[PDB]
């Protein structure tokens, strides 16, 4: 029942008439949407209120105000790039009958139902009801490589009544027919519909639609009607829904974000009721702490919950969500510079066209790429061939081989060869030369005969048109070898052979389709012999064989090594038909040719009658050239444990040659079929009516067609237990599928729609919970480019459907190596950093407040200068961690592509869980402690006790924050691997900063202007010049820092990383060997064990050619 | 699209170094810092103990002790008498505090009773003073000059020193009042409020903080050592860090004579009782103390320095001993 040779788009009025057509947001965007916004304004309002204020005012909007300019002008400078990109990127025209006559107009300006023209190789803007063309009866050959992975060009056919009127610019102009068909819909094979014109009605086709992706070939120009526009265009509607991506740190950061409010109110309760349970007792009996106020100390203590939540607000971080865009912003403009990810030839740069998306690129576990514009370049050629058991095309010079170093054999005997084929062999040109062997020359007749291409001598440069790419790479090397296919006619071809030009008269050709999968041409000579040539897979070649061939088992032997090669075979044979046979086939044919009603089954019969006895020939190979370094990049990428699937709409021939050729498949591999996997899920789902579907040992691979796909994913009140039972049973069989998939080497899938690629994506993401990335060109990849986590876009090509919804566009599939290998796990390791070490500082500066309680009557007495606690976020500790979260390398790029297992560590979650969060929070109160309780000891006896005596609260205030800032700002130094010149500089220039500024404060002039504001006056020059202070504080500093050292070297050197080990090797590391193919595997035992076919054509050519429409 | 610029910031190669924690790079630091920790500890601890300190309590909250009559004064003037002992003549200059222990002069509600502006000698804040000190911010109908709590509860008791000689006749000792404040504090901090050149007619309109008992004028009869530049007054206001804190009160000039500053024998301090601290738990202590060239007495520095030293000597020979047995 399921097809593989067709795309399920099943399984996944209208009407017509023609010539008849900036900040207050964000701010807003921002507070609501961020929790920590509204919680500072909160804090705000709280601190208004006089009876529980414990911080001034100045406290939460000097930075709040900071942040929010910060974001404003990121933001306004991310909307000013992306609609430059929108601008620079969408500029691309067309020409329409807006007027009298023909006008230039850009896409943007489509009305449905207005005419417009077309070029050759301009894309189509809208879909097009064709009109008229300059090709004899108005055809049209479209390719549609982006609609669908196919790489062959369809030709499309208009109206007969519309062909002979509308063939002039002056009758479109006045051009005025009714058109009523379905409503918008994502289905790109069918439409139905009718045209109303000359008080007649038409039925309409999907031959006559030419769809949005297509682009339009082989024709001069071509007059159309617009029925479809913008987003209801049928390749528009197969884009799925995007949505605002997430990375998964973020989550990470709001589950920390709210732990750290519930640990702040808990704090703030109990400091609560230890004020209210100390005013009980002590607070009453003090008669210097007399307020006038009639509270009660159950009342103090409510009261003063509010001051401490005020106090200790600063634990939730300020400055946090800035840093992490700043970072990223960075990181992204990293990317774009990148000079390894620029393509020279197309000269176009690397792209991060969302600067959110970062560090998941060091947290990649599978990849799902296209296949035609993604793994190839849409080239092939012929490389060798197999001609009576002799393989001609491996390195040789003059008749007998001498060395591999040869040059290139020149075509200058030829009249019409030119340099596209590179052939280094030259006992073939001998061979031909001399035509001591004939078949030799039978063989390039063939190749240039059986073929169904157009030639265009428009400037007698004699140009091939052809419709399958392997024609004509079999039609030019052919040309080349001095056969070359000159003209065509309804009834005659005219090969010139070796300069010799004979006309031939061509009698039948037998067509190509899918399950005939071989060609053939019947074709009399100029003396008045009968002869077919037929050309097509081996294994329907093979059943047809005469009984005497004694060059079988070569041939046989050359297909072998031809697949072994991973190239494309096709066999070839050729047999003499005699008067009587051929005048009675003629009569069947004919007979079997008029039959319309059952045309297709009677022609199949007639076709196979003749197609018995067939003579020998040979094979030939063509090679569908890859992107360079496409091999090494999967095979790197296999290092690193990431699985790369296939997800292409192409044919199964062409999928499997491309994975065979990838070296994603090998001779180990077992391929399963789409019928394999069925009956695996079939047996399960009985025996459960876990376990490895697959003996662990064993190497497999899938390769399913999109119908196959359908068929086991069964994708193909009493009502509500059905439809939840069917549900039920439907998850159960995805996540079997999911899971069988996951355990193989390589999954293939082939001749799925766009919805099943976007399928396959979420299946994977949602059953496995992996990250998942998309990477493909066209339109069909555009949904699994906005389904996956990340999505990446070919670019470079003129085809800009995927980059437009893709998060990272450069130019080649290579870059690939430095998207994951460098930037992403340099991204994933600078951002664990720069989050440690944030939760750390800044919960070591607010936990002396804590401390501090306990000596002040749990009264919400600061323990930092009113102004410090202002700045500390903004000026003390803030560039250093940027710093580092924008210029830190753990090793080399150079040596981190050569070591790929790096990326595991950010694979697995393991720079920052949820338990580094908890382990960064303890490190922080450990410091606070200390930094409060060595200060307190120093300052309990006497310190510098004499008419200077700084023993008061400011100069116990200003010694612990000097201590703070030191100790701080020495952690981030041992936090970097990286010191280059900037990060030092910062590092020692916070520090610096900071006293200057505080020394600033603490100067007579300002206590002059307002001595409100500042109480600190003098403090500062008085309390450092004391030898004791500036030994407490080199204490503190000793003792905060010394234990990390510590334990670093001995987890270091009991539990090195990889990084670690890499690093101390570094200098010993010269054996790096670029990676080699395979280069041999041949064996015996086995006539043959995988048939290397692969033809991409499409039936109907034979019969435009044998019938008049096609020639002119 | 064109080609980016090949920079050393822009390609992600800044010329940078590399510091790998090598074995034999950390174990320096730490037999430096022992090595370098170690005889500060041992200097600072030597000399601390080589400070001679005496400290009388004379709260008197305890009995059988001859101050305990001042618990309950039913008249105000309340004089104790205390003896005690030097068996160590003092030398150089002398330093006399007068300490408080449970007092928290750090609490939210006591530190910012306060009005920086009047004491910063402000026309327009000697009248109406700031909204902060409340609850001592006028008395029945007129401004408090020193409002606040911190400047109502100010140490009111004088102490006095005398020295029983060999002819049974008490010894006054003389006490310098002046050179017991910051520089700063009484120099550009606090300043009388503007215009006149007779205090009384400066605070006109401004009465007394409701506990003093003489108002800001009789403070001191030297012009230069009374108003808001007090240093009595400066020292006070001058909020502790913690519970127990010693604020200086006088200092002992050393004589030009070779004799001793305090002669070794036996003493007598004369304190006129004023100030209550027993009702939450208070205490009141008088420190004679001397000049030390490194600070002042605190063993603390010296013992943690000590004892760092030789946990960092401990830590840098067990970190070898580790990547011995796992290198
Ligand atoms: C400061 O010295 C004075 C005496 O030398 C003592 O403090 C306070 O002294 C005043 C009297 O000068 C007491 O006045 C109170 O006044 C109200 C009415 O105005 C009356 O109802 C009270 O019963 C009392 O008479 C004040 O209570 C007293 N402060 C106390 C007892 O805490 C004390 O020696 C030193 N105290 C301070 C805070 O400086
Ligand atoms: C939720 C977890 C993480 C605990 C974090 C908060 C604690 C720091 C809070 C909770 C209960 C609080 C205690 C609740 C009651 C008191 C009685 C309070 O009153 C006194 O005993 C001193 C009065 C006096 O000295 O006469 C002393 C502080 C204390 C122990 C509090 C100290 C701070 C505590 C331990
Ligand atoms: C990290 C490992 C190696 C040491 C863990 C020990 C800590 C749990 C100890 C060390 C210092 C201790 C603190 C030392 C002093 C105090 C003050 C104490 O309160 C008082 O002494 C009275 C306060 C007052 O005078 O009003 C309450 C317990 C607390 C916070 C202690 C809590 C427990 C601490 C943090
Ligand atoms: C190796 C590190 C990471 C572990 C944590 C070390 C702590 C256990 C240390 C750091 C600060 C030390 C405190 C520093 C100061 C003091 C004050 C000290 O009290 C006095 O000096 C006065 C004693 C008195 O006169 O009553 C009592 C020990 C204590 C709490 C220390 C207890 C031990 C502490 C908490
Ligand atoms: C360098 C890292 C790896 C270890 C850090 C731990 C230190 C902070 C601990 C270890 C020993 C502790 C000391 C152990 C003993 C004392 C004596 C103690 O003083 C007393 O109470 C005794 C009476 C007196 O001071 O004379 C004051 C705390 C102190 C200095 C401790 C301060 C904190 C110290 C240095
Ligand atoms: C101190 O000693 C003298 C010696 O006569 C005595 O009169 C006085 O009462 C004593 N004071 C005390 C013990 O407080
Ligand atoms: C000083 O002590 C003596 C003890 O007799 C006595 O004069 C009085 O108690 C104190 N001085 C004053 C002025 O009260
Ligand atoms: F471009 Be893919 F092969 F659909
Ligand atoms: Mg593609």
């Amino acid at each position: 029942q399921p097809n593989d040779e067709v795309v399920p788009y099943s399984d996944d009025t209208w009407q017509v008439k023609a010539n008849d057509r900036t900040f207050i947001p964000m701010n807003l965007f921002e507070q609501f949407k961020r929790a920590a916004n509204l919680y500072f304004l909160a804090l705000l309002i709280l601190q208004a209120v006089p009876q529980i204020s414990t911080l001034a005012w100045y406290t939460t909007l000097v930075p709040l105000l900071v942040v929010l300019g910060v974001t404003a002008i990121k933001d306004l400078v991310d909307d000013v790039a992306r609609h430059k990109m929108d601008k620079e990127i969408n500029n691309r025209t067309c020409e329409v009958i807006k007027d009298g006559r023909f006008k230039v107009a850009k896409w943007k300006e489509i009305q449905v139902g207005d005419v417009i023209r077309l070029k050759k190789n301009d894309f189509v803007p809208a879909d097009i009801l064709l009109l008229s063309s300059s090709e004899p009866n108005s055809l049209c050959y479209v390719e549609t490589a982006e609609l669908d992975g196919e790489t062959n060009l369809k030709f499309k056919m208009s109206l007969e009544i519309t062909d002979q009127y509308l063939q002039r610019e002056d009758t479109l102009a006045t051009f005025d027919g009714f058109i009523e068909c379905e409503e918008p819909n994502n289905r790109l094979d069918k439409f139905t519909g009718t045209l109303f014109w000359r008080n007649t009605s038409f039925p309409l086709d999907a031959d006559k639609i030419l769809l949005r992706g297509c682009v339009i070939r082989n024709t001069d120009f071509c007059h159309g009607l617009v029925i479809f526009a913008g987003a209801d265009t049928k390749i528009m509607k197969n884009s799925g829904k995007t949505r605002f991506k997430r990375t998964k740190i973020d989550y990470l950061m709001n589950y920390m974000v709210y732990t750290i409010f519930v640990v702040l109110i808990l704090l703030s309760a109990g400091l609560a009721i230890g004020h209210a349970y100390w005013e009980a007792q002590v607070g009453n009996s003090s008669w210097y702490l007399y307020d006038g106020e009639d509270d009660t100390p159950s009342y103090r203590g409510f009261l003063i919950f509010w001051g401490y939540i005020i106090v200790l607000n600063t634990m939730v971080p300020i400055s946090l969500y800035v840093s992490v865009e700043v970072i990223r912003l960075g990181q992204s403009h990293f990317i774009n510079w990148d000079l390894q990810m620029y393509y020279a030839e197309k000269d176009t740069p690397a792209k991060a066209r969302t600067t959110t998306l970062n560090e998941q690129l060091g947290q990649i576990h599978y990849i799902f790429s296209d296949k035609t514009g993604t793994l190839t370049q849409n080239i092939m050629t012929f490389k060798k061939c197999c001609i009576n058991g002799q393989i001609y095309g491996d390195h040789r010079d003059a008749s007998q081989h001498n060395h591999n170093k040869i040059e290139q054999v020149d075509f200058s005997w030829n009249t019409y060869a030119d340099g596209k084929l590179a052939f280094y062999d030259h006992y073939l040109i001998e061979q031909i030369q001399s035509g001591k062997e004939p078949e030799v020359r039978q063989f390039f007749f063939l190749l240039a005969v059986c073929h169904t291409v157009m030639v265009d001598r428009t400037d007698g440069q004699l140009n091939y048109q052809a419709a399958s790419p392997d024609e004509g790479a079999l039609v030019n090397a052919a040309r080349n070898f001095g056969f070359a296919f000159l003209a065509r006619t309804q009834n005659t071809i005219t090969i010139s052979e070796l300069g010799t030009e004979r006309t031939y008269n061509v009698l039948a050709i037998l067509d190509f389709n899918s399950d005939r999968k071989r060609m053939s041409i019947i074709v009399r000579t100029p003396e008045g012999n009968i002869k077919l040539y037929c050309k097509g897979a081996d294994t329907v070649i093979y059943e047809r064989l005469h009984r005497m061939n004694p060059t079988k088992q070569e041939t046989q032997d050359a297909l072998d090594i031809f697949a072994n090669e991973t190239l494309r075979t096709l066999c070839l044979c050729y047999k003499e038909i005699e008067e009587k046979e051929f005048t009675e086939w003629n009569k069947k044919f004919m007979a079997a040719s008029v039959a319309s009603t059952n045309r297709d089954e009677a022609l199949d019969k007639v076709y196979e009658e003749i197609e018995k006895d067939l003579i020998l020939l040979g094979a030939t190979a063509i090679e569908d050239k890859l992107q360079d370094g496409v091999p090494e990049t999967i095979s790197k990428l296999a290092k690193a444990d990431i699985k790369i699937w296939v997800l292409t709409g192409d044919k199964k021939e062409t999928a499997e040659n491309i994975g065979f050729a990838c070296e994603l498949l090998t001779e180990d591999t077992t391929i399963c079929y789409g019928e394999d996997i069925n009956s695996l899920l079939h047996a399960r789902m009985e025996n459960q009516r876990q376990e490895s579907f697959f003996p662990p040992g064993g190497n497999r691979a899938l390769i399913i067609t999109g119908s196959w796909l359908n068929e086991i994913l069964l994708e193909k009140r009493m009502r509500t237990q059905s439809k939840r039972r069917l549900e039920a049973k439907k998850e159960q069989r995805q996540k079997n599928f999911v899971d069988l998939a996951c355990e193989c080497s390589a999954v293939i899938c082939c001749r799925v729609t766009p919805k099943q690629k976007a399928m396959v994506v979420d299946l994977v993401k949602r059953y496995k919970k992996a990250i998942t990335l998309a990477i493909g060109d066209g339109a069909n990849d555009v949904n699994m480019i906005k389904t996956a986590h990340i999505g990446v876009g070919i670019s470079g090509q003129e085809g800009m459907q995927a980059v437009m919804s893709s998060d990272y566009s450069f130019a080649q599939f290579r870059y690939l190596q430095r998207l994951l290998l460098v930037h992403g796990r340099w991204s994933y390791i600078r951002m664990c950093k720069f989050l440690r070490y944030f939760f750390y500082k800044n919960f070591a500066f607010t936990l002396v407040h804590f401390w501090y309680s306990f000596f002040n009557g749990y009264s919400a007495q600061t323990a930092y200068e009113d102004w410090f606690i202002t700045l500390y976020n903004v000026l003390y500790t803030s560039l250093p961690v940027l710093l580092m979260g924008l210029l830190d390398q753990d090793v080399s790029d150079k040596l981190s592509l050569r070591f790929p297992g790096l990326y595991i560590v950010g694979q697995r979650d393991l720079l920052f869980n949820y338990k580094r969060f908890f382990v960064s929070l303890l490190h922080g109160v450990l410091t606070s402690m200390i930094l409060f309780f060595i200060p307190l000891g120093a300052y309990l006896q006497t310190v510098g006790q004499d008419g200077e005596a700084p023993s008061d609260y400011q100069s116990f205030a200003v010694t612990i924050a000097s201590a703070l800032v030191i100790t701080v700002n020495f952690q981030i130094g041992l936090d970097t691997s990286y010191w280059t010149f900037v990060n030092a500089f910062s590092i020692f220039g916070s520090i610096a900063l900071y006293f200057g500024i505080m020394f600033d404060f603490h100067s007579a002039g300002i206590h002059v202007l307002f001595p409100s504001a500042f109480q600190f006056t003098g403090t500062a020059s008085n309390a450092l010049r004391q030898p004791y202070i500036w030994l407490t504080i080199i204490l503190t500093v000793a003792v905060c820092l010394l234990p990390v050292v510590a334990i670093r070297f001995l987890s270091m050197t009991i539990w090195p990383s990889e990084s670690d080990k890499i690093q101390k090797h570094r200098k010993r590391l010269k054996a790096e060997e670029q990676w080699q193919r395979r280069q041999q595997v041949f064996r015996r035992g086995v006539s043959t064990r995988r048939s290397a076919y692969a033809f991409s054509h499409q039936r109907g050519y034979a019969d435009l050619i044998s019938s008049g429409r096609s020639i002119r | 699209t064109r080609r980016p610029d090949n920079t050393a910031f822009k390609q992600q190669r800044l010329p940078a170094w590399q510091p790998i924690l090598t074995a034999g790079t950390v174990l320096p630091i730490f037999f430096i810092i022992g090595l370098i920790f170690i005889p500060i500890g041992i200097g600072i601890f030597v000399t601390s103990n080589n400070i001679r300190e005496i400290e009388i309590d004379y709260t008197g909250t305890e009995p059988s002790s001859p101050c305990n009559k001042c618990l309950s004064p039913d008249v105000t003037p309340c004089f104790c008498t205390i003896n005690f002992t030097l068996e160590k003549s003092f030398e150089g200059n002398v330093f006399m505090y007068y300490g408080l222990s449970n007092f928290y002069q750090n609490h939210r509600r006591y530190v910012k009773s306060r009005d920086d502006s009047q004491l910063n000698g402000d026309s327009s804040a000697l009248l109406n003073p700031s909204k902060e000190c409340e609850p001592y911010r006028r008395n029945e109908d007129k401004p408090i000059a020193p409002c606040g709590a911190i400047a109502n509860s100010m140490f009111n008791d004088t102490l006095e020193l005398f020295l029983i000689g060999n002819d049974s006749y008490p010894i006054p000792i003389a006490l310098k009042k002046k050179g017991i404040a910051w520089w700063t504090d009484k120099n550009v901090k606090f300043r009388n409020p503007p215009g006149g050149d007779n205090l009384e007619e400066r605070f006109k309109g401004t009465t007394k903080p409701v506990n003093w008992l003489k108002p800001v004028y009789m403070l001191d009869s030297d012009p230069d050592n009374n108003g808001f530049i007090n240093e009595d007054f400066i020292v006070w206001m001058r909020t502790a860090a913690l519970p127990t804190f010693r604020k200086l009160y006088r200092l002992i000039e050393r004589k030009s004579d070779l004799h001793p500053t305090l002669p070794a024998g036996r003493y007598s301090l004369n304190v006129t009782y004023n100030y209550p601290v027993h009702y939450f738990d208070g205490r009141k202590r008088m420190i004679l103390s001397t000049i030390s060239w490194m600070g002042g007495k605190n063993p603390f520095l010296g013992i943690a320095y000590i004892a760092v030293g030789s946990i960092s000597f401990l830590l840098g020979v067990v970190l070898l001993v580790i990547n011995h047995k796992y290198r």
